């Protein structure tokens, strides 16, 4: 859509200086208040597309490129709730300090989808009713005529569903 | 899907225009329950009978009332100490919210209490059975007098506690609350009910509420109890209220709107309210084991009364008794 | 969300199953509006009182009608010319359509019309308050004549005119 990030690929540099910031660590803790104090500080997830979460340790390493990895490899952190992100270098001195990081990327979209969209299966994406009434499984729309016969029984397999017939 | 729990589950912060539809609520606990009529749904006015066909069901019955123990003698010495002092209600309660609508109110062992709300309907209620806690409950005794409380369409079934209670509701000068299109099934007091005298701390004398074309079938007490000022404060001061001075006891001008009201199978009187400058008409009680009216009321008109087949086991001395001086054109 | 605005908001040649559900009409402007009535609930037929008791509330009263001013005489000349004959209603109609119903009207100075429809009804209420238009009004006067058009359930409060027509 039109949500974007600032860095394409995340990269910290130093403040005054275009070079990569070598074998910094991350604070990652709740919005408007310093992620040193371990109480503040939250633990990250890795981010699986396959729609798992897994728990690590809660700072990031920083490589020589700049940025964030775990595990020898490049993550895709994420956090439960809106979070500040402090950048760090080698000799502990602070960097940059961003009291609020926010986004609302999906990605992964297996298990995010299911919790932020309604679910309606639609007539005309399918042949019949009876394919209709069983790929209903809360939200069922008739926006076209369906024909039938003296004796003709369509199940919804004991699902509790809101039908709307236009 | 249902919501499983006993106590509150407190609502708050819902916007105007919020439905709540589909909402079934059932206790975890099945509580005692005792069916004090036959198999014909006539009575049973013998306490061992009652006691006998106690149960653990939240159905065919409704909990133990305190009114019961008054109205079957020797029924509480009877009956275990568990299936006495329940509180086993699964309660959905609505708490100062405006525009919440609480459509197709189902559950077994259930009740809805919208508290400090205004402008709040229950629509089309689908045979719920009721508790301890009144299915459609408007308690307005914590925040502001109640005004847009209505109950439109649907009925109800069962309850240890009247079905359709009003604490403390004004509907003003509009004449807004009331109950209309409406059948109530054993209430454990009276099934539409505007509560008598001041009952908590503050008052729960209603005024200005309309009950039209409304059906209560077998109540305990009177099926329509629409008096404000009967049994509490004798005294010279009456809380949230006019003195006794001012009015004396059973008138108040309450200002009901009263018409085309039917009740029958009424255990005790049938009908009954307190009230002066209160006009009245199209009332016909009938096949009711105690009396058809017992009118409290003093300078109130009675239009069109119909009293058949009332007072046929002969709790009382007759089919309509009137305390006060009333006009009774047509009987 | 409310729909803010005054007069009519139309919605033209709709197919059979429409549903409108939540609405709530309020008016922009405050209008003044007359009270003839007590806090005894007893009638004003001072015209003077009437005149007294007049403020600026989208409650609590209607909008002055033709009708008050024979009722009440000389309502009308103490009344000022801004404070009268005005209409400031929060309205919506639906035009020439079929199978549209509305639930769940709200909202306060406000009406509701229908123009040409048939198959068209208001059913249940939050109990709106009315203002000087029609709460609950039907015309086919364009179109062509009604059928199955009914009013169930619900009810209104105040109104400048009838509350169903």
């Amino acid at each position: 859509a039109n949500v974007v990030v600032s860095n394409p690929r995340p990269i910290f540099t130093e403040s005054r200086s275009f070079k990569a910031v070598a074998n910094g660590k991350i604070y990652i803790g709740q919005i408007d208040t310093d992620p040193v104090n371990p109480a503040n500080q939250i633990p990250v997830y890795i981010e699986n597309e396959d729609g798992s979460h897994v728990q690590i340790t809660q700072p990031l390493i920083i490589n020589a490129a700049g940025k964030i990895v775990y595990n020898g490899q490049l993550v895709k952190i994420v956090t439960v709730q809106g979070h500040s992100m402090a950048i760090y270098d080698a000799n502990g001195s602070q960097v940059d300090y961003i009291a609020n990081v926010l986004k609302y990327d999906p990605d992964q979209y297996s298990i995010e989808a299911d919790k932020k969209f309604k679910y309606s299966v639609k007539l005309s994406d399918y042949p019949t009713l009876q394919d209709a009434a069983s790929a209903a499984v809360d939200g069922l729309l008739i926006d076209r005529d369906y024909n039938f016969y003296g004796g003709e029984t369509v199940d919804f397999g004991g699902k509790v569903l809101t039908i709307e017939c236009k | 899907a249902k919501f499983i729990g006993d106590g509150n589950l407190i609502f708050t912060k819902l916007g105007k225009g919020s439905r709540i539809a589909g909402v079934f609520m059932e206790s975890t606990t099945t509580p005692w329950v005792i069916k004090p009529w036959t198999d014909d749904n006539q009575w049973l006015t013998d306490a061992a009978a009652v006691v006998a066909t106690l149960k653990q069901s939240k159905t065919d019955g409704y909990q133990p009332t305190v009114s019961d123990y008054v109205k079957f003698p020797g029924i509480e010495t009877l009956l275990p100490p568990n299936a006495k002092g329940q509180n086993i209600t699964s309660t959905l309660e609505i708490r100062e919210c405006i525009g919440v609508e609480v459509h197709r109110a189902s559950g077994l062992m259930a009740g809805f209490l919208f508290r400090g709300c205004h402008f709040c309907k229950m629509v089309d209620a689908n045979n719920p059975s009721g508790g301890k806690d009144g299915i459609i409950t408007f308690e307005n005794l914590s925040g502001d007098w109640g005004k847009g409380n209505y109950v439109i369409g649907g009925r109800t079934s069962y309850g240890s506690v009247s079905s359709a209670q009003f604490l403390r509701n004004n509907g003003g000068f509009e004449r807004d609350g009331g109950v209309i299109g409406f059948t109530s099934y054993r209430a454990g007091e009276s099934g539409v009910k505007t509560w008598q005298g001041t009952v908590g701390s503050t008052t729960s004398r209603n005024y200005n509420l309309q009950f039209r074309d409304s059906v209560v079938i077998y109540p305990v007490w009177d099926g329509f109890d629409l008096g404000a000022d009967t049994d509490m404060n004798p005294e010279l001061d009456r809380p949230g209220d006019y003195p006794i001075t001012q009015y004396p006891l059973h008138q108040l001008p309450l200002n009901h709107l009263i018409d085309n009201l039917l009740v029958r199978g009424a255990l005790g009187v049938g009908f009954g309210m307190d009230g002066k400058g209160m006009y009245v008409s199209n009332i016909t009680v009938e096949d009711c084991a105690g009396s058809g009216a017992y009118l409290l009321t003093h300078e109130s008109v009675f239009t069109n009364i119909a009293i058949i087949d009332t007072n046929t086991k002969d709790f009382q001395a007759n089919q309509i008794y009137i305390s006060g001086a009333c006009r009774v054109n047509g009987l």
